[PDB]
């Protein structure tokens, strides 16, 4: 396994993101060398209406 | 009836009951005890 | 495509009485656009500028003053009638340019021949502040 | 004469390409994503600045940005 | 030409009163922003956007117009009533020029 | 007295304003008959007006040169010169009510968010829960300092920032 576990909650660390210092469920993780593999899903929508986004390994950290 | 009570639990219906309470309370407190300004 | 199709400037046009949304003095002086397609039967379609017109069985040709007027029609034909239009750009000098299916495949489908352009290898944000480039142009490039 | 830059976060949705009326954007292969696709902006001379491309990108923050700049006849959408 | 009617199309119950936004596909999901609230009261009576069927749009329209009549008739009856019990009509009738009307005592 | 203001009892313009406002009703009362309802309505308004003026004078209010009562806000002068009921005491009568509304809404928000679908609980309220909290908030200042001294009032850098 390369990254966090399925169904595990993680905290985001992108300064650009609407979900920054916020928590979301890990939907999936790809192990094929992609730059932004970690797929995360949040309950709260962003300004557009999207509730998912692919984040990186360094950009996510353990909850709270 | 379960759905009727749920409709009554919506936001505007509950707000209506709140408004009649706060408004009727203030009015009747001005119907009796007319013209308060200084509190004794 | 296999090869760029050269323009046939003498093909039948649709049956359209005319309107006021046509071409202006800019077309003869600067440039104008023309679109071609091939229909299997006689149908009716909405023009971008004006009202309705009747296509003709076989090749059809229009002349427009803007690229958006042409691509607006492709989206209508590809969706409603499921056709494959192709449009060019004509200058005042007579030069002709083949624009939209430049690779033969529409842009929403990949093809091996294409080469990337204006591709930054970084995340949005994560770029220098304007003070670093204060006296020349560009913070994004 | 507008500027269009696409960033590393593209995932090959193609929704930017479908939305642009003026055919500024096209898809190019790439090894960074699952879909093995990436956008491109070869012909920005025909760009107009509608920002429908930015509206369609589903990322957290956009993989596509239109940085407005100097104007022109094609950019101002002048039939005349 | 003839009469044509479809019997018992819709059941009457308060089930959808509890579920606001049922008429629209987008709103039936539920609110995650406060914009859902404004779109609710706005798209409520846009029957053409709810469904493509022209028949259902006609049923909704013909029945909503009955509502405006009932809304008008209690308004109209209110003026007659408020003119009967809280007014000076009998006095104005005997001296119209000098007396002024009134029907909204406070 | 203070600030060059006379009490409302000793003022002349204050009584002038009373004689004026009653004269308007007496002129208006001449039109109607004694036993009619318009007469009873105006006599009551006359009775209320006579009561409004004497009660404001009895309460040690301060009337200016214009003849209208003025209020004092500093608790020092209010307590020294016996004018506390005007501003100083109602300040605490409000804040008790205002914090009541915050302590109640804050608790309904926290508790509904501990369950599934909290969005539905806002548009479709849980009235049994809302009434429960609304009758449990009589002692909200105790719970606040309890929650402050404990540290479970404020969140700690788990909030979104922008840069
Ligand atoms: C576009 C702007 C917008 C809109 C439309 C809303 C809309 C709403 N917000 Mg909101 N908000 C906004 C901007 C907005 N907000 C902004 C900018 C902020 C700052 C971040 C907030 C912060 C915020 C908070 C913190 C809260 C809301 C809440 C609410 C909801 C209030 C429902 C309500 O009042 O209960 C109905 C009305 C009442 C007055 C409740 C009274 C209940 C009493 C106790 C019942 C007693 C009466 C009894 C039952 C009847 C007896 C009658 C008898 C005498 C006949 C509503 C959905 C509240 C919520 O989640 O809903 C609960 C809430 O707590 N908002
Ligand atoms: C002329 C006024 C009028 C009329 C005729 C209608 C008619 C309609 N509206 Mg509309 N509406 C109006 C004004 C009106 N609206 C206004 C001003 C707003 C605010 C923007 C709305 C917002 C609105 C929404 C959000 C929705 C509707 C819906 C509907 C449909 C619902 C019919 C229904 O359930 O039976 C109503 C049955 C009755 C018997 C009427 C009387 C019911 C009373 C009020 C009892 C309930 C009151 C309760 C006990 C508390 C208060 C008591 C007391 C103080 C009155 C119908 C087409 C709904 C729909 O499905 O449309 C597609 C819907 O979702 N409307
Ligand atoms: C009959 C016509 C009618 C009218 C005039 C309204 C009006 C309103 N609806 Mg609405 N609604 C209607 C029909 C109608 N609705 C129907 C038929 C349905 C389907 C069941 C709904 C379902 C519905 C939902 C689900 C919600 C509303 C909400 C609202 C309010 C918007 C929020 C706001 O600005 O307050 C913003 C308020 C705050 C920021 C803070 C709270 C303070 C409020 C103002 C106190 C309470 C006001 C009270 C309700 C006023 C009395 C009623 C008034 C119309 C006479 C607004 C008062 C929203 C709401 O929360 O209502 C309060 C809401 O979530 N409506
Ligand atoms: C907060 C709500 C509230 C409270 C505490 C009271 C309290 C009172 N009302 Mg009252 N009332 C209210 C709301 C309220 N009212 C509303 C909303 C209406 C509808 C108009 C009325 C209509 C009403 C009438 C018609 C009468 C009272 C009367 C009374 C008094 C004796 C019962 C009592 C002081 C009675 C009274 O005058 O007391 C002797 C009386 O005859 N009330
Ligand atoms: C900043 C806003 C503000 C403030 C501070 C006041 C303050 C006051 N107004 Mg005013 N008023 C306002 C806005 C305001 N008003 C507006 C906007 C209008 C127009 C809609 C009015 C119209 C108005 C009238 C017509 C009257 C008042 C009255 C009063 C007094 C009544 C006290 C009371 O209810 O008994 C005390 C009540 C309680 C202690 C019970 C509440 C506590 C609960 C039960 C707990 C008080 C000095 C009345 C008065 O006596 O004037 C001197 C009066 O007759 N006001
Ligand atoms: C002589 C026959 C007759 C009469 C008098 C009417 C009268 C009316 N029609 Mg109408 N209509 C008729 C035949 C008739 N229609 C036929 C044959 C058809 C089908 C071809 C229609 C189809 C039709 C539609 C689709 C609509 C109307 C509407 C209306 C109303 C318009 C509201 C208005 O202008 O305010 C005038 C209002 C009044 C004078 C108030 C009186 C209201 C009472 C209840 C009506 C009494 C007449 C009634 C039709 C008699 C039969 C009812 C009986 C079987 C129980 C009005 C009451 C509109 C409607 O329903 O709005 C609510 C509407 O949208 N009509
Ligand atoms: C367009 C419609 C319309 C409008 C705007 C009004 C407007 C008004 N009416 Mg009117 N009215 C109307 C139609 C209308 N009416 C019709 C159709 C009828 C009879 C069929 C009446 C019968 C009526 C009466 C009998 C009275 C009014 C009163 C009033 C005034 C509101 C005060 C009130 O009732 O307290 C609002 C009260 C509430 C919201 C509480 C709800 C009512 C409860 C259930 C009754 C409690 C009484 C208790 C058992 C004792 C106001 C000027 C009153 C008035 O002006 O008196 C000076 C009054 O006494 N109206
Ligand atoms: C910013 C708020 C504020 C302001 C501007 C004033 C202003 C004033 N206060 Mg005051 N006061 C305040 C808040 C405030 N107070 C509060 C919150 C309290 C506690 C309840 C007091 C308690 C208080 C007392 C007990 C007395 C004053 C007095 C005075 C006056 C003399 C100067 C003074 O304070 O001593 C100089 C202060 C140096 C720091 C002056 C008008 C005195 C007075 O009556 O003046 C004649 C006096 O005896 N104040
Ligand atoms: C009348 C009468 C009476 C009494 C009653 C009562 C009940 C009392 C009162 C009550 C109360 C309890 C009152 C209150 C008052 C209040 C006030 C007086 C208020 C005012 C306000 C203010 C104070 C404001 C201020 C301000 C400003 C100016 C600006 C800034 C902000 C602020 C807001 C702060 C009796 C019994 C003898 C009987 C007979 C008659
Ligand atoms: C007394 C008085 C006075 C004075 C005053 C002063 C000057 C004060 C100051 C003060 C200050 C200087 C302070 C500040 C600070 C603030 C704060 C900090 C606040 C608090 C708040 C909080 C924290 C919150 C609250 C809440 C909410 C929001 C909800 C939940 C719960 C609670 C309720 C708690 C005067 C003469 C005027 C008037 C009369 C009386
Ligand atoms: S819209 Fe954005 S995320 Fe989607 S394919 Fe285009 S560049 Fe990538
Ligand atoms: S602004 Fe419009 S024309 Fe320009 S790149 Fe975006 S979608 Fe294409």
């Amino acid at each position: 396994e390369i990254g966090p576990k399925r169904g595990s909650l993680v905290k985001v660390l992108r300064p650009e993101s609407y979900w920054y210092n916020q928590v979301g469920k890990v939907v999936s993780v790809d192990q094929s060398g992609i730059r932004y593999p970690v797929v995360v899903r949040f309950e709260n929508q962003n300004y557009a209406g999207v509730s998912t986004n692919n984040y990186a390994l360094d950009e996510i950290e353990e909850v709270k | 009836m379960k759905d009727f009570t749920t409709y009554l639990s919506t936001a505007p219906v509950v707000g209506l009951g709140w408004a009649i309470f706060t408004s009727g309370l203030l009015i009747e407190i001005n119907r009796f005890f007319p013209d308060p300004l200084v509190f004794s | 495509p296999w090869k760029q199709p050269e323009l046939d400037p003498d093909t039948p046009s649709p049956i359209f009485g005319g309107s006021t949304g046509g071409l202006l003095r800019k077309a003869q002086v600067e440039e104008f656009y023309v679109i071609t397609w091939e229909s299997p039967k006689e149908q009716i379609f909405e023009m971008p500028t004006g009202g309705a017109a009747i296509m003709r069985k076989g090749p059809n040709l229009l002349k427009f003053a803007r690229k958006e007027q042409c691509m607006a029609l492709t989206t209508q034909l590809r969706s409603k009638f499921r056709q494959t239009p192709c449009f060019y750009r004509v200058y005042a000098d007579g030069k002709v340019q083949y624009l939209h299916p430049k690779d033969g495949v529409y842009p929403e489908k990949v093809n091996a021949g294409r080469v990337g352009v204006n591709q930054n290898m970084r995340s949005i944000g994560k770029n220098v502040d304007p003070i670093k480039v204060v006296k020349f142009t560009g913070s994004e490039p | 004469a507008h500027v269009v830059k696409i960033y590393d976060t593209c995932i090959g949705c193609t929704q930017c390409v479908r939305a642009c009326p003026l055919d500024v954007l096209e898809m190019v292969p790439w090894d960074g994503c699952k879909a093995a696709q990436m956008a491109s902006s070869p012909r920005t001379e025909d760009c107009v600045g509608c920002k429908r491309c930015e509206t369609a990108c589903p990322t957290d923050f956009l993989s596509v940005r239109v940085y407005l700049g100097n104007e022109s006849t094609r950019s101002l959408g002048l039939a005349y | 030409v003839k009469i044509a009617v479809d019997r018992n199309p819709v059941e009457t119950n308060f089930e959808k009163w509890a579920k606001p936004g049922h008429f629209s596909r987008a709103l039936a999901k539920g609110p995650n922003t406060t914009t859902w609230i404004w779109n609710l009261h706005a798209d409520a009576h846009d029957f053409d956007n709810h469904t493509s069927d022209l028949e259902e749009i006609s049923r909704k329209v013909f029945s909503a117009h009955f509502g405006q009549l009932g809304i008008i008739l209690i308004w109209l009856s209110g003026m007659y009533f408020h003119g009967a019990r809280f007014s000076n009509y009998e006095g104005w009738l005997s001296d119209p020029t000098h007396i002024k009307p009134s029907a909204q005592v406070v | 007295d203070i600030a060059g203001l006379t009490p409302c009892s000793e003022s002349k313009a204050y009584n002038k304003l009373e004689r004026k406002e009653l004269k308007v009703l007496d002129k208006r009362l001449k039109q109607y008959e004694p036993g009619s309802a318009p007469y009873l309505a105006l006599q009551a308004t006359k009775e209320r007006t006579e009561n409004r003026f004497k009660t404001y004078a009895k309460q040690g209010l301060l009337c200016g040169n214009d003849g209208l009562p003025h209020l004092i806000s500093d608790p020092g002068l209010a307590l020294r010169f016996n004018h506390a009921g005007e501003v100083f005491i109602p300040t605490f009568g409000f804040l008790y009510v205002a914090g009541y509304i915050g302590h109640v809404g804050r608790q309904y928000i926290i508790l509904s968010k501990e369950d599934a679908k909290p969005t539905d609980k806002e548009i479709i309220l849980d009235v049994p829960l809302a009434l429960k909290l609304a009758f449990q908030g009589w002692a909200w200042p105790l719970a606040s300092i309890q929650e402050l001294r404990n540290g479970s009032l404020l969140e700690k850098d788990e909030n979104i920032t922008v840069s």
